[PDB]
């Protein structure tokens, strides 16, 4: 399938956890451990890895269709979190890339019905922190995707996403001081973030993490 | 009687490996403490029926049995230990079967012939008939050892068993059998080897695998060493000739490596008639490892011939091959060739050494590779003994400046060590003109060994050229570089004080040698004080009592309570050795 | 020329030669370590049924050789306590008790020592001395082991061994009350050391119930005149007199016994009592 | 690296 | 007592330089004196200039002898070794024995640090245990050498300005006073400050990351710059990766990799190098080839 | 308390038509010649006396009654010392990670080790901090607010006695003095019982692990009986805050005094005379 990582590169993602490491480094480690646990599965020979950051275009797509694995690693390890929390534009950019190649290949036959055999499997994972949504003018309370119609043909589908792709969210809530109480829940809680209604609409689930063990359970799930 | 067996069975089953090793390394103690007929009766079947899963314990028990066969009761009672030792052959590791076959070699060595004629022949004939290949390897080894103590009919039986086992298809027993052919003919008579051993030897050399032909050709060099000069030309000589130019390069690599014992065995006429053209075929082929081996062996091929024909064959065939091998595009071939090229010089006559070997010598000097340069410069001493220093010095005049600044310090090291002879032959005026600067730059190099060699070189020069020259041209530069802020430059100046003070004299030892040593014993670097203490310690005996008691004693009591402990200790032992107090 | 346990197990005269060998290789208390570690093998059957080790002839001859080795060291508890662990010493003293014709599970209340055989009386006295010194030294603080992670199996078998150590120390306390009774009945000479350890016990339960300190004092005062009867005859007596001096200096501060010139006159004493 | 060593 | 031990230890140096192994009691006494001399040494030992800092040796004894032929003999030039001189080499016991005997002979002239290979598990799995069994015969000398590795100091400081250690930095270490506060008297853990000290490594990243080694972290230029600024340092010297040229100036002239084992594992063909800080902190590089055999 | 001309005049010999020996300079050269601080203790002690006199005038109550036959101690205000405690905590550690006045578990000391080392450095550099603690000591609700400072300094001392390898504690002077002074100040502030607070007089002759176990006993007692601003009764006839160690239910720390008595029972050889101080009340 297509594994896309939307790594938040706002400055609020530069907080330090109790591990003595920054939140962004925890995100990179989450991507690395996701790689290892996916490579354990004997069905992942073909898996295209993509990376999108919270940076304005054209410096938004770190890795796409024409790149390889080594450049994905090099651009992953060289990320700097020095932007704003602009979730809507980055999500629209990721969907625009994926649906752009989708409508290029003619995978979705409009007018001739809906064929679920023509399929391009795709999972996008937004790793963020849950801070306030920020623009250059002020804080935005509720998450709105921009509607500028950059991709030709966006008006023939009501939603910017499609039925072959799923959104998941890793919201990092690692405290600065470690919790005395140990979390014993088998399941992962949902977060009260602004990204959770979107991933519930797209057919995913928002994993909320507060400990490295919780990160291991989230990433295994 | 049974409690040793019980503690053995409850001790052999555990986790670690040290405990079984400590048990079976002291199993001889168990046998000697318990008795003789007891361990003949029960302990040997006990060690037969048990099967272990670890390999080193098999090695230790094999060598323990080899040391135990004397404690069994002498050679007359060793028949009890043969079914266990042959029961050890059915293993799968190389080291344990090697230990087993050397144990049986010892057993065959120590034992009186009659019951070898009676009992060991059925055992080796039955393990020869084993389906497993390890049994056949042990069989050919045992047939290689059991010759001199059996009778003629028992001999002919073991020969025909040897032809039965040596003819099979699987390769590893053919390797072992070829090795035992190489070890086998070392004791036989001429008629048996000339009648049936050598045609089946040719048959076993005529097969397809490379490694059986390898062991075949060193078996050939052993039997060529064994057979006289009269018979080897007609039967085994075309076999080795047809094995010389085989398709695989391993066989020609080995017959290159074994070429010297071949040419020693065959005699000079056969070398000239047959081995020399095959040797021109050897170094002129496409594979390069065989070419490097061909150089490594052209050294000890040219030193070992007959003189009245060695001169003709080197002036007619060998030198064009040398010229072709010098220009070889591979580099390791050139390195090996330069390693073994000037060894031709003491073999070969004087003017011919000049007019042939010196242009190629200067060619190999300027090669950009380091290994060729370090080999040829190490071999410059060997060519220096037979070639006079005058023409060699004039040959090395335009080649001495590029070789004092090259990257590798081995070449610089040997140039420094060889340079005193060059300077002594070449005069003082040339060294004062444009050759002292090389030694001056040598004293300030980065490599410590280069600087120490340059300091010993200074000793050789002050020994060979005299006193006042070293006063006028050496000491002021030493003091000017004694005035250098870097610490190891000061170390080199201390080394110059020590080593030039070995010869020096007496007058300069108090007016340009001692005061600079005294005035810089207060350097904050502890190594400076450390080595000025060492220098005073060595320079004590050459000085006279007046200066040794006037300023050496107060500076040494000054340096024997300073903060660093090492300089304090060497100041104390310097005072002890010099008998100052 | 090293040795092994089954070398001495196969032949007794080898162990006899080792006991007479003047400058030995591994010393007899580590030999006790090796034999009692070999005897500590669990008796797993063919169906892996772990049980107590069987009473075959090999185990019994191993124990009698071990007790002969212990008799070679004159049953001196100082080095024998310092060099050997707690449950192994429990097994050794239990073997010394049962070889002295004592049935297991017997309550240790009276055993009138004049009526006892001499070997049996010395054996029960030695076992009780081990008990009282073991609980006293268990009260002692210990240097914590440095937290370098070992292998898992050795750590697990250490964990099991210290767990059995905890088991034997609790049962040591609930028999140790009655053992204190046995010691105080055991006063009625080289048994002064015996009395010494009794007073040491009164410092273990001295923090609560301070009255035992007064009991404690006479015990150590007892030891003093017996030290006066010893002189230089420290054959079985291994009392550290620095310890005795420190203990009696601690014991003076509970009561004024007059004789200010004979007692301490250092100003710390009068400022404390004032 | 011209060293097969076989 | 001092004179006889000094001359015996000098004869030990001379017998080691000609590549002869010692006896078990000699190693006992050497290790005991090494324990005594290493007890009184801090985690950050200040080494005064001048000093010739050398990197990983990894049990290549003839290469060590060549190193002494390049940088100078051990009496005369100061040395600072950043550990890892015990595994992945044929002659391992001779190398560590020579270093320890040189330490107890010349206590101000040889400084020895601790590498990650100098632990019980790593020596057990990567070769020192096997070398111990094949030469000396039993595993007891491995016990003394593991305790000796246990007492070794972690890092070193050159003129308050150069920080020399085996591995790399730590997310848990911020100041050099925390290095001096660690309990060094323990085998190196799987997690913690000291495992990261002996196991971490630089990489061209923007922050921390999981090292591809199973232990330790990896750090970038920002982390190294922060550590150098916050501690008054200007250089971080280390020896943990194989380098062709023998030296690397990574993280923008701040982190210096110095590998001093030419032809690592006898099959890589790297030209090793060492650094020679003069009395003016005024450096030079000695770059050398493997020894003839 | 707390160029080119001289460069080119001395570049002979190693240069010439050959390259210079070195490859560069590591930094700017030698790191200074290092400064040696020099003080005299009489001025230090008497400026400290002047400052503490000014503070004890400022932190005193109004008074001015002139009642009784004097011979008495005027009260230090528990509010002024609270202000001094707050600004001292502000000056040493401005962090707010462990600002709660209840002590966390022992293993939690392994987390904030950077802060503990920073308070240890602050107490080592300036002695006056310790002096100020004694000013905080003589007003028993006050040192409760300095629980973060005492906890950090105690954790630094725990780390030092974990890393210490010397047989005797007198080989490290400052850490021994800091441990004894710290437990003495917390004994001044009515945080520890008089039975447990009289332990520092043995610290001069113990082992580092032994004083470590004693300080862990102190830490466990402050776990069990916290240094809260409450649990002091304002006894009003002579109006002062008093903590009476009868009614908390623990009294003298049972396991704590047991461990301390085991510490005494180990070193009978040297802790003989001082065993009388730890007797039960
Ligand atoms: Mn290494
Ligand atoms: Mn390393």
């Amino acid at each position: 399938p297509i594994l896309l990582f939307l790594i938040d590169t706002s400055a609020s993602m530069n907080q330090r956890s109790h591990l003595g490491t920054t939140y962004l480094d925890t995100a990179k480690g989450a991507v690395e451990t996701f790689m290892k646990l996916r490579a354990r599965d004997p069905a992942s020979r073909g898996d295209r890895y993509m990376l999108v950051t919270f940076e304005e275009p054209p410096y938004a797509i770190k890795a796409g269709w024409k790149e390889n694995h080594a450049t994905f690693m090099n651009e992953l390890k060289n990320l700097q979190a020095e932007g704003l929390t602009t979730l809507g534009q980055s999500l629209r950019t990721a969907f625009d890339l994926l649906n752009l190649n989708r409508l290029v290949t003619g995978i979705d036959n409009y007018g001739q019905g809906r064929n679920p055999f023509f399929l391009e499997p795709a999972i996008i994972i937004t790793i963020t922190d849950g801070s306030k949504l920020t623009t250059t003018s002020g804080v935005q309370d509720e998450l709105h995707l921009p509607l500028n119609s950059p991709l030709p043909g966006s008006e023939l589908t009501k939603e910017p996403f499609r039925w072959d792709q799923r959104l998941f969210a890793l919201v990092l809530r690692l405290p600065g001081t470690m919790s005395v109480e140990s979390e014993q829940l088998t399941g992962v809680p949902l977060d009260d973030s602004a990204i959770t209604p979107m991933c519930e609409v797209t057919g995913g689930r928002s994993y909320s993490v507060c400990s490295p063990r919780m990160l291991n359970q989230c990433l295994e799930s | 009687s049974l409690y040793p067996i019980a503690v053995l069975i409850d001790e052999l089953r555990n986790e670690d490996v040290q405990l079984r090793l400590n048990s079976i390394k002291k199993l001889s103690t168990i046998a000697l403490a318990l008795g003789v007929e007891r361990t003949r009766s029960e302990l040997l079947p006990f060690l037969t029926d048990t099967i272990y899963d670890e390999d080193e314990v098999l090695l230790a028990l094999a060598e323990q049995l080899g040391t135990f066969t004397t404690l069994v009761g002498g050679p007359e009672y060793v028949h009890c230990l043969l079914p266990p030792l042959e029961s050890l052959a059915t293993v799968e590791e190389t080291v344990v079967r090697d230990k087993a076959v050397e144990s049986l070699r010892a057993i065959s060595h120590e034992h009186s012939p009659s019951d070898l004629e009676a009992h060991f022949v059925p055992l080796v004939k039955r393990l020869a008939g084993g389906d497993w290949f390890t049994s056949r390897t042990s069989a050919c080894g045992l047939f290689s050892v059991c010759y001199p103590r059996v009778s003629s009919a028992v001999k002919a039986e073991l020969r025909q068993y040897f032809r039965n086992l040596c003819s099979d298809d699987t390769p590893m027993v053919r390797r072992a059998a070829a090795s035992k052919l190489g070890e086998f003919a070392k004791v036989l008579e001429l008629d048996n080897v000339k009648s049936e051993i050598i045609p089946m030897f040719s048959n076993l050399a005529s097969d397809e695998q490379d490694s059986v032909r390898l062991l075949a050709v060193e078996a050939c060099v052993n039997i060529a060493q064994l057979l006289p000069q009269e018979d080897l030309e007609a039967l085994v000589m075309p076999t080795l000739r047809q094995a010389a130019e085989d398709k695989s390069w391993r066989v020609r690599y080995m017959v290159a490596d074994k070429f010297t014992e071949l040419q020693k065995a065959v005699g000079p006429e056969i070398t000239k008639t047959d081995l020399v053209p095959a040797f021109q075929n050897l170094m002129k082929d496409c594979e390069a490892e065989v070419r490097a081996a061909a150089s490594h062996k052209v050294k000890e091929f040219c030193e070992n011939l007959s003189a009245d024909c060695r001169e003709n064959v080197i002036m007619s065939q060998i030198l064009p091959c040398i010229k072709e091998l010098v220009s070889d595009a591979n580099q390791h071939v050139k390195s090996a060739l330069a390693s073994v090229i000037m060894g031709l010089s003491p073999i070969l006559g004087k003017d011919n050494t000049i007019e042939h070997l010196l242009p190629l010598f200067l060619a190999q000097l300027k090669d950009e590779c380091p290994e060729v340069r370090l080999n040829i410069i190490s071999n410059l001493d060997c060519v220096n003994e037979v070639i006079g220093i005058r023409q060699l010095s004039q040959s090395l005049l335009p080649a001495i400046v590029e070789l004092a600044e090259d990257a590798k310090w081995r070449v610089r090291l040997a140039i420094i060590e060889y340079m005193p002879l060059l300077a002594g032959q070449l005069g003082v005026e040339f060294f004062d003109e444009k050759l002292n600067s090389l030694c001056m730059a040598w004293l300030v190099d980065h490599v410590y060994a280069i600087r120490e060699a340059a300091t010993s070189n200074l000793k050789k020069l002050v020994e060979k050229f005299g006193k006042e020259w070293a006063h006028a041209t050496i000491i002021p530069k030493v003091l000017a570089m004694s005035g250098d802020p870097n610490y190891l430059h000061r170390m080199t100046t201390l080394f110059c004080i020590n080593v030039l003070s070995e010869v020096c004299g007496q007058d300069i030892t108090t007016k340009h040698m001692l005061p600079t040593v005294l005035r810089m014993a207060g350097d904050p670097v502890a190594n400076v004080r450390f080595n000025v203490a060492k220098s005073l310690q060595k320079i004590g005996p050459i000085l006279d009592n007046s200066t040794l008691q006037s300023e050496v004693k107060p500076i040494l009591e000054k340096l024997t309570q300073d903060q660093d402990v090492d300089v304090k200790y060497f100041a104390q032992e310097a005072l002890t050795v010099l008998s100052l107090a | 020329p090293q040795t092994c346990w089954f070398e001495f197990l196969l032949e007794e005269s080898l162990l006899e030669k080792h006991l007479r060998k003047p400058c030995p290789d591994p010393a007899p208390v580590q030999l006790i370590v090796q034999f009692l570690e070999q005897a500590s093998k669990p008796s797993v059957n063919e169906q892996n049924q772990v049980q107590p080790p069987p009473d075959n002839k090999r185990n019994r001859i191993l124990k009698l050789l071990a007790l002969k080795v212990a008799a070679h060291l004159k049953w001196d508890l100082d080095i024998l306590e310092k060099s050997l662990s707690v449950p192994v010493l429990n097994m050794l003293l239990n073997e010394l008790l049962c070889i002295s014709k004592v049935p297991p599970g017997t309550k240790h209340v009276d055993m009138d020592l004049a009526t006892l055989p001499p070997t049996t009386a010395m054996a029960v006295l030695l076992y009780n001395r081990w008990a009282i010194r073991t609980i006293v030294q268990s009260s002692f603080p210990v240097k914590q082991a440095k937290p370098g992670p070992p292998q898992l199996s050795v750590m697990n078998q250490m964990q099991q061994e210290k767990e059995l150590t905890e088991n034997i120390l609790k049962v040591l306390k609930e028999q140790a009350a009655d053992s204190i009774l046995v010691l105080e009945a055991a006063l009625k000479e080289m048994q002064c050391q015996v009395c010494y350890d009794l007073g040491a016990a009164y410092f273990q339960q001295g923090s609560t119930n301070s009255a035992v300190y007064e009991n404690a004092r006479e015990k150590f005062f007892r030891t003093k005149e017996l030290i006066a009867e010893i002189g230089s005859l420290s054959l079985h007596c291994t009392i550290d007199e620095k310890r005795l001096a420190g203990y009696c200096q601690a014991c003076d501060v509970l009561v004024p016994s007059s004789d200010s010139t004979s007692q301490q006159l250092t100003p710390y004493s009068q400022v404390h009592i004032c | 690296y011209l060293k097969q060593v076989p | 007592d001092e004179k006889v031990f000094t001359k015996e230890l000098d004869q030990w140096i001379e017998q080691l330089n000609e590549c002869k192994q010692l006896s078990e009691s000699q190693v006992k006494s050497l290790c005991e004196k090494a324990k005594e001399i290493l007890t009184k040494e801090s985690n950050v030992q200040e080494v005064r200039c001048p000093v010739t800092v050398c990197g990983d040796v990894h049990g290549q004894f003839h290469d060590l002898m060549e190193l002494f032929r390049i940088g100078g003999k051990s009496p005369d030039t100061n040395y600072l070794f950043m550990g890892d001189y015990v595994d992945r080499g044929y002659y391992s016991v001779e190398t560590v024995t020579l270093l320890v005997a040189l330490k107890v002979r010349y206590r101000e002239r040889i400084t020895i640090l601790r590498g990650n290979h100098e632990s019980r598990q790593i020596t057990q799995v990567y070769g020192f245990y096997d070398e111990c069994l094949r030469k000396y015969g039993n595993a007891n000398v491995w016990k003394y050498f593991t305790d000796l590795f246990d007492y070794l100091p972690l890092t070193a400081l050159v003129d308050g300005q150069i920080f020399c250690l085996h591995g790399g930095l730590s997310p848990s270490i911020d100041t050099l006073d925390h290095i001096r506060a660690l309990d060094r008297l323990q085998e190196v853990p799987h997690e913690g400050p000291m495992c990261d000290l002996l196991w971490s490594d630089p990489d061209d990243r923007g922050g921390w990351g999981i090292s591809p080694r199973g232990a330790g972290y990896t750090f970038g230029q920002d982390i190294s710059e922060t550590f150098n600024h916050a501690n008054g340092l200007t250089l971080v010297s280390r020896a943990h990766q194989l380098v062709m040229e023998g030296y690397n100036w990574c993280h923008d002239r701040n982190v210096v990799t110095i590998f001093s084992a030419p032809n690592y594992c006898y099959r890589c063909g790297n030209q090793a190098a060492i650094m020679e800080l003069d009395d003016t902190l005024k450096y030079s590089f000695l770059q050398f080839d493997p020894a003839p055999r | 308390g707390q160029t080119n001309r001289r460069h080119t005049a001395a570049v002979p010999g190693p240069g010439g038509i050959w390259s210079v020996f070195h490859a560069g300079v590591i930094g700017r050269g030698l790191k200074p010649p290092k400064f040696v601080q020099s003080r005299n203790q009489q001025e230090v002690i008497y400026n400290t006396q002047s400052l503490l006199s000014l503070l004890v005038h400022c932190c005193s109550a109004p008074g001015g009654t002139e009642c009784g036959e004097c011979w008495g101690a005027p009260i230090l205000s528990p509010e002024a010392a609270k202000a001094v405690a707050v600004t001292l905590v502000e000056s040493v550690c401005p962090d707010a990670a462990g600002a709660e006045l209840a002590w966390p578990p022992e293993e939690h000391a392994r987390a904030t080790v950077e802060r503990d080392l920073r308070i240890g450095r602050r107490f080592r550099e300036q002695p006056l901090l310790f002096e100020l603690l004694k000013l905080v000591a003589a007003a028993p609700p006050a040192l409760c607010y300095c629980s973060v400072l005492l906890r950090g300094l105690l954790a630094a001392l725990l780390g030092h006695w974990e890393a210490s390898r010397h047989p005797d504690t007198t080989h490290s002077p400052w850490h021994l003095e800091a441990s004894c002074t710290l437990v003495a100040v917390m004994a001044e502030g009515s945080l520890l019982p008089p039975a447990l607070g009289n332990m520092h007089e043995v610290f001069s002759q113990l082992a580092p692990f032994e004083v470590r176990l004693l300080l862990l006993s102190v830490w466990g007692f402050l776990r069990e009986h916290g240094p809260l601003p409450q649990k002091f009764i304002f006894q009003s006839e002579r109006g002062r805050f008093i903590r009476d160690f009868s009614r908390e239910g623990g009294g003298e720390g049972g396991p704590h005094l047991a461990v301390l008595h085991s510490v005494l029972h180990r070193n009978i050889d040297r802790l003989g005379l001082f065993s009388g101080r730890f007797q039960a009340p």
